[PDB]
């Protein structure tokens, strides 16, 4: 239930906060929403043990 | 925007899934190896089939990387690591074959009994009786009947299994274009790349030459003496000019040739440098043998240990009701956590080897930083050096009457220095010419030098030659000599102890250099001096980031296997060797005149 954001298209302002859990996409090809290949959800899990 | 940039953000989300996968596939694992119970084992089988499953489908998303555009060299080596295809190039039926016949090798293997003609009530397993007899008995029909018995056996059932496993694996290799299965073998020593480092797949084989001519003048003053030794033990069935019989060496293959302590030893009068006897005086437990230890390592510079690790690890038998698995392995679960698995005991050699295992667990911490797929040693051969050469330094004289196991009037003169050299070189330098000889008729055989109808007669030819241990009785090709060894067997490579075996020296050179030692290299202590603990670090902290040659020239300055450190380690037993064969005769012969 912890979560961090891996991957932005630029780096954030100092005090901003982003919600967006817009498909990050790296490659050329539009991601259309769903996860595949090259395009990946920014945000990841803190899987703390 | 570029394939590297895809590349990167690619191995950031394999890396963050990864570890997170690991950890839980490594907590799975250890909870069953401490606690044999059968819920843990379908938990380790859920873990374990979710990370294949993992690295499967992440294999199959990293191989849309072509490696030719990628210019960085940590990028490439992760994709590198990433891409291989392993048994998954074949066809589903050719895989599931390979499996099947990998799955009834291991089944073979480690249920296989043996046992006399006309006693069939209860039979002898290989593990709990087979090395008590082949390494403790004097009888020579006794071990001739052990030995033969179970190579016939496993031989027959093993032989067209092995037959369809050279195929399958060479398949396997061509197919990832690999020459052989050899040469992926030796792939893992590959550099490419990197200007003036370069390490070639073909090269390693004529590096291990070079190094076994040098190696070829001491082995055979050792193999001398023992011979004499063992003429000694059994009068008539040993020739002067010949060869050892193959079920004298100690073990059930000629592995180690360290059980023949008690047959060859230089000066008997003499005690050895056991210290068990202050520890059990000084009530000396586990936990400060790991805090000694400890103190050991950062003596020479290295951090301490984690508080997790003294929270974790089992280091005492657990008791009856839980069963564990009593092998020495540490364990680099990931996010920051190191566990040793030991059933720890009150003896020199558990010290000895807890300095290993803590040796292994600190090159794991060093390159924790590294990302996971680079996480590991630069090849097979550095993680096993690097506690070994802990195990050197923790045995020497000084460092016992350093931490008060040893006496301080104690006396050291060279005889219990022969004693001691001769322990070292039965063990280290008797593995050698077998490790040679075995990857090298492993190499020709996937390599397709030696015809299918002539193994055995090759093998023991090499055998004669390399080791200077003859058959007792000539093998057709129903028997599978080779295939009884259990890295063989359950497919293994072979090369690393070699390798290993010349790091060891290397390290331990360099790092007595480093710290001023004015003696010889088998007195060296490496404790109080941080400057050689910099100079060990600064090759562990990399990991497999670089290549094996580069940690090689940060710590011995050179970047290829040199075999002078060995030769320098034993050059006092060198002398005494060449002292004491003047009667006897050097070398052998490859005629049967033994048997
Ligand atoms: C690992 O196996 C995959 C699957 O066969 C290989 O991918 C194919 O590679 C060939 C040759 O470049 C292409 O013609 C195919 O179109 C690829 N298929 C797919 C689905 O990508 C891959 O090259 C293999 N990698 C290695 C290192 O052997
Ligand atoms: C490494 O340094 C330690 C600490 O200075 C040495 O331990 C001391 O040894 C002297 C020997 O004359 C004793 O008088 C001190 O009481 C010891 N101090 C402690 C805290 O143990 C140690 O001998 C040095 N050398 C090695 C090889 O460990
Ligand atoms: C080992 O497994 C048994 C199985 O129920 C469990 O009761 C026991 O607590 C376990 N031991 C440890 C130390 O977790
Ligand atoms: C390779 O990438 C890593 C990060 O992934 C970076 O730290 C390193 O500097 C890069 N090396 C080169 C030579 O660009
Ligand atoms: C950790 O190492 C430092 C020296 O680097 C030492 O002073 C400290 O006592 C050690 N920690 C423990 C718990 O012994
Ligand atoms: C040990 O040294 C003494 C004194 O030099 C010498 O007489 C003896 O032969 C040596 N023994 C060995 C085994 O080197």
């Amino acid at each position: 239930n912890y979560l961090y954001r891996l991957f932005r298209k630029s780096k954030l302002k100092p005090f901003e906060r982003d919600i967006s859990t817009e498909i990050y996409q790296a490659g050329n090809k539009p991601c259309n929403g769903v996860a595949g290949p090259n395009c990946y959800s920014p945000l990841q899990s803190y899987g703390f043990r | 925007s570029t394939i590297e940039e895809q590349a990167k953000t690619f191995l950031d989300k394999f890396n963050h899934e990864a570890e997170d996968l690991f950890y839980q596939s490594s907590l799975a694992s250890w909870n069953y190896n401490t606690n044999i119970t059968e819920e843990n084992v379908q938990n380790m089988n859920n873990a374990g089939d979710k990370w294949s499953a993992f690295l499967k489908e992440q294999s199959t998303l990293a191989q849309m990387y072509p490696l030719q555009e990628i210019q960085n060299l940590t990028v490439k080596l992760q994709l590198q690591a990433l891409q291989q295809n392993g048994s998954s190039v074949l066809s589903e039926d050719k895989s599931k074959r390979l499996n099947t016949i990998l799955n009834t090798m291991s089944t073979i293997y480690s249920t296989g009994k043996v046992c006399n003609p006309d006693n069939p009530q209860e039979c002898l397993l290989l593990e709990p009786g087979l090395n008590e007899i082949m390494a403790n008995s004097l009888d020579y029909n006794e071990r001739l009947w052990a030995w033969e018995s179970w190579r016939s056996e496993v031989g027959k059932q093993l032989r067209p299994l092995y037959e369809e496993y050279v195929v399958l694996k060479n398949e396997m290799a061509r197919a990832n274009h690999y020459e052989d299965y050899g040469d992926y073998w030796r792939g893992d020593y590959e550099v490419n790349g990197v200007d003036g480092y370069d390490y070639s797949r073909g090269q390693l084989i004529e590096d291990v030459e070079h190094t076994f001519e040098e190696i070829k003048p001491l082995y055979e003053h050792l193999h001398a003496y023992v011979r004499a030794k063992l003429m000694n033990a059994y009068p008539s069935y040993i020739s002067p000019i010949g060869c050892l019989p193959a079920h004298l060496l100690g073990d059930m293959w000629g592995r180690f040739w360290t059980n023949l302590y008690s047959l060859t030893v230089p000066f008997g009068q003499k005690p050895n440098i056991d210290v068990t006897d202050a520890m059990v005086d000084q009530a000396w437990d586990a936990q400060r043998i790991f805090k000694e230890a400890e103190k050991f390592f950062v003596s020479v510079g290295l951090p301490n240990m984690t508080q997790g690790f003294w929270e974790n690890s089992m280091l005492t038998d657990p008791g009856n009701v839980q069963k564990a698995v009593c092998h020495p392995t540490a364990w680099d679960l990931g996010k920051g956590d190191f566990r040793i698995l030991m059933c720890t005991k009150v003896t020199m050699d558990d010290f000895l080897t807890a300095h290993h295992e803590m040796g292994h667990i600190q090159y794991d911490m060093a390159y924790a930083a590294q990302p996971f797929l680079l996480r590991n040693g630069a090849n097979e051969g550095f993680h096993e050096a690097v506690g070994e050469i802990m195990s050197l330094s923790a045995a020497t004289p000084k460092h016992l009457k350093s931490i008060g196991l040893l006496s301080p009037d104690f006396q050291e003169d060279n005889e219990t220095e022969i004693n001691f050299l001769l322990k070292q070189a039965l063990t280290i330098v008797g593995t050698l010419p077998f490790t040679y000889m075995l990857e090298k008729w492993r190499w020709m055989v996937f390599k397709g030098e030696i015809p299918k109808d002539q193994w055995m007669k090759k093998w023991w030819e090499m055998k004669r030659e390399i080791v200077g241990v003859v058959e007792p009785v000539p093998h057709d090709e129903t028997y599978c000599d080779p295939a009884s060894l259990f890295h063989v067997s359950n497919d293994y490579s072979f090369i690393r102890y070699y390798t290993r075996t010349l790091y060891q020296f290397q390290f331990q050179e360099a790092l007595c250099q480093a710290a001023k030692h004015e003696g010889p290299l088998h007195k060296c202590d490496i404790s109080n001096s941080t400057e050689a603990g910099q100079k060990l670090f600064n090759m562990l902290r990399l990991g497999k980031s670089e290549p094996w040659t580069l940690a090689l020239e940060n710590v011995v300055g050179a970047k290829n296997m040199n075999v002078r450190p060995l030769l320098n380690y034993f050059e006092p037993l060198f002398t005494w060797l060449k002292d004491q064969n003047k009667n006897s005769f050097v070398g052998w012969s490859t005629d049967w005149s033994p048997y």
